[PDB]
């Protein structure tokens, strides 16, 4: 009881890494956009000023 | 100075401290009190459970019934197969709209099923969770049973 | 269309098929109506001429579940309908999508932009109320989704452990740490994050119809007789209290509003009764009076612009008007048959 | 003697299942 | 058929003569060849694995040298980390308690 | 992500184990009664005297 | 009852008798004690 215990903890370990990893990447890309949406804003700013 | 101790020639036991047969027994049957108090608990939640597996299969039933009704005016070039079941000019246009229609009740039946399973299977998770802590403890409970009665038969 | 005083009714037929959802902007006059069929496109026409001011065409191909125009009328949200489930802001004017984002899972039931700002829309299912800001740069536009925390079926606030991580319960020394719930059988993936107790499902209260204050608040109404706040940036929650005047023996105790109507005194709501109830609402508290008997039960309400005329419309499809200091106060435009004509 | 038997509930995506407790009288103590 | 069919060694008392003493055995089931195949695969197994490499009883956590069962093929409990080994451990330790139970069932048949 | 991986590793460095002790002048309250050895601690009888 | 033999489990950081990073090879002169009695005796010293 006390070895069928320890085998399972690491999968939900593993589990909290898979949802951080899939969160990360989602993140990455919305910190892409984000940029993205800046930059555009800087030389419409200059241009129009 | 010096702790309780229970070896030592000079050291004599308290007579409260004079541990009897009837301690003992009445030690030990506080202890099976406990280990029967816990199994029939756990065991109360395992058949809530069951029930619960029961229950949840009946809605995955009732959700196969839906995308089988759904799916008889879907067209078959756009089906998605079925959840398996637990054991315990103008004319055009709007048909293709019912076709994608009924492949979005169609994934939203699917994605339903795929959640009861996923919470059942997590509901599982849960009190096998709650097994193996209290399989490590009425485990030990039976360990110091034998020592208790170990104590009872020498005492 | 039919108008109120002549009794006229027009027909706008829509050449591909039955329309589909139906939205109006009055200040501009343009009705925007979506074709149920391939191609969705949000006809924008203009009324009286009733002419085709534009076509917008997206990446949906049935419907849109809602559309829904800006108080300002330069802006028309469309909540998709099937399988995209895409929330996207129009430019209706030069038909261009400000932004998008696709949330397949969740039914919007209603939406509504916040009229005193344009970039705060709310969408409310079943389950969720959510409060959509819209963040623009240069050209590029957004959608910042966020969820509102509701209370349970009893009005009280869910405390939620972390489930990932549940905090330090004193360590039984013999059998094991304290893990995660999900561990000891351990399905991998996001199953585990989406991991909660069946034992614990707690229901949470069901929103059905919100409405904005002028101060930038939200009224919900709730099929178990709650009504409550959602501040469109702090996203606080509190359940308003009835308040309870002590009149025996009556079975009106439980209201469940359909639909909720702002009016300068408080909230015009409706139950499956048949009753128009007035809610005046002081702070924390509200109190309930008759306002208006129908005979069917109410499924839809909204004011005129100048808020002298209550369209009133029932299940069946009868539409009242309710004229506020006029006698007779009720007229029935539209008498509702069953509607199913078989011979 | 028996209380209840020993009942395994068994997951639908995964093979995790649980067994229940072979549950007994208590003794006489 | 249930009950006796799957009992290799059936569940039997001894009373005493005069004294109100009863013993019983240990009620298997039938030990399936799955099983016994385990158990070789698992000795070839922790064998080679004490080839390769070429202790008190309570550092093991076991009194089964009590009863002449093998356990220095147990893994130790400091090493158990890996999910491979748990489960070694855990099938191991299923078969020592067959084993035993089955010196005790050989006495008692004695 | 990185206090998870931590705790992954030590949650696998501590590994639940069992270990004989035998009761010879056990200073133990509540050992016959209850079974939690929460309080009991592995010293040796040379520290008590 | 010292001479019967029990199990008394314990996890890895109830062992606070450690030689040469291990338990030892002898349980004769190791002693299972409660946690808070041993404080008490700590702190009857400075009480003393």
């Amino acid at each position: 009881s006390n070895l069928a215990f320890s085998l399972l903890l690491d999968e939900e370990l593993s589990s909290r890494e898979k949802f951080l990893n899939n969160y990360l990447t989602r993140k990455q890309h919305e910190k892409s956009q984000t940029s993205e949406a800046v930059r555009k804003s800087r030389e419409d700013l200059d241009v129009c000023k | 100075g010096d702790f309780n101790l229970k070896t030592a020639p000079d050291y004599k036991i308290p007579e409260h401290m004079r541990i009897n047969a009837a301690k003992k027994e009445e030690e030990l049957g506080h202890l099976d009190s406990l280990v029967h108090g816990n199994k029939r608990h756990m065991n109360k939640c395992i058949l809530s459970l069951r029930d619960l597996k029961v229950a949840v299969v009946e809605e995955i039933q009732c959700l196969v019934q839906e995308l089988k009704n759904i799916q008889s005016t879907l067209h078959i070039s756009k089906h998605i197969p079925i959840p398996k079941i637990p054991q315990i000019d103008v004319e055009l246009e709007i048909m293709k709209r019912d076709e994608i229609k009924h492949v979005y009740m169609q994934q939203y039946l699917v994605n339903r099923i795929k959640e009861l399973v996923v919470t059942f299977d997590a509901e599982l998770r849960l009190l096998r969770h709650q097994k193996l802590k209290l399989d490590t403890q009425m485990k030990l409970s039976d360990l110091h049973h034998v020592t208790l009665f170990q104590e009872i038969l020498l005492l | 269309f039919i108008n109120i005083e002549t009794k006229k009714k027009t027909v706008l037929q829509c050449s591909n098929g039955i329309v589909g959802v139906m939205a109006t902007n009055i200040p501009c006059e343009v009705v925007a109506f979506s074709d149920r069929k391939l191609k969705p496109l949000i006809y924008v026409y203009s009324f009286p001429g009733l002419t085709r001011r534009t076509k917008l065409k997206g990446n949906i191909l049935l419907d849109y579940t809602l559309l829904s125009f800006s108080y300002c009328g330069t802006y028309l949200a469309s909540y998709s309908s099937l399988p995209e489930f895409e929330l996207a802001l129009w430019n209706w004017e030069s038909s261009i999508i400000l932004c998008k984002k696709s949330q397949p899972g969740m039914d919007v039931n209603q939406m509504s932009f916040n009229p005193m700002n344009w970039r705060q829309l709310c969408l409310s299912s079943p389950s969720t109320v959510s409060v959509w800001t819209i963040e623009r740069s240069n050209q590029e536009h957004c959608f910042r989704a966020r969820s509102v925390k509701l209370p349970l079926e009893d009005g009280s606030f869910f405390n939620e452990t972390d489930v990932v991580f549940p905090q330090s319960l004193p360590k039984d020394l013999i059998y094991g740490p304290v893990l995660p719930l999900s561990a000891i059988a351990g399905l991998v993936g996001k199953e585990a994050e989406t991991f909660r107790p069946k034992d614990d499902l707690y229901p949470l209260l069901h929103p059905t119809m919100h409405c904005w204050t002028p101060t930038s608040d939200l009224y919900i109404g709730c099929e178990e007789g709650h009504l409550l706040m959602i501040n469109g940036d702090t996203l606080q929650v509190t359940v308003l209290n009835k308040i309870e005047e002590e009149s025996p023996l009556d079975r009106r105790n439980f209201i469940s509003p359909v639909t909720l109507v702002y009016q300068k005194e408080g909230v015009l709501a409706s139950g499956i009764d048949g009753f128009v109830y007035s809610f005046i609402i002081k702070d924390r508290s509200y109190m309930i009076e008759d306002f208006l008997e129908i005979e069917r039960p109410v499924e839809h309400m909204t004011f005129s612009p100048n808020y002298t005329v209550l369209l009133i419309q029932t299940d069946k499809g009868s539409v009242y008007i309710y004229t506020f200091g006029k006698e007779p106060t009720l007229n029935k435009v539209l008498d509702a048959c069953d509607g199913k004509f078989q011979a | 003697p028996l209380e209840s038997d020993t009942i395994v509930v068994h997951a639908i995506l995964s093979d995790h299942k649980i067994s229940s407790y072979r549950l007994v009288q208590p003794s006489k103590y | 058929e249930e009950c006796w069919n799957s009992m290799a060694v059936k569940g039997r008392a001894l009373k005493c003569f005069h004294i109100p003493c009863v013993v019983e055995n240990f009620p298997m089931k039938a030990r399936t060849v799955e099983e016994l195949k385990e158990l070789e695969r698992v000795l070839q197994q922790k064998k080679i694995e004490a080839e390769c490499l070429k202790l008190p009883n309570y550092l093991l956590g076991s009194l089964s040298t009590d009863f002449g069962v093998d356990t220095s093929l147990l893994s130790s409990q400091l090493e158990l980390h890996s999910r491979e080994e748990k489960i070694n451990q855990i099938i191991l330790l299923k078969d020592i308690i067959y084993k035993v139970k089955t010196v005790f069932n050989n006495e008692f048949d004695a | 992500l990185i206090l998870l991986q931590e705790e992954k590793v030590r949650f696998q460095l501590n590994l639940t184990i069992q270990i004989l002790l035998k009761q010879g002048q056990v200073e133990l309250e509540n050992f016959q009664l209850v079974l939690e050895y929460s309080d009991a601690i592995l010293i040796n009888k040379n520290i008590i005297e | 009852l010292n001479e019967l033999l029990v199990v008394i489990p314990l996890k890895l950081h109830q062992i606070e008798y450690v030689v040469f990073g291990e338990i030892p090879s002898d349980l004769s002169g190791t002693l299972v004690f409660s946690n808070h009695a041993l404080r008490r005796l700590q702190e009857r010293i400075h009480e003393l």
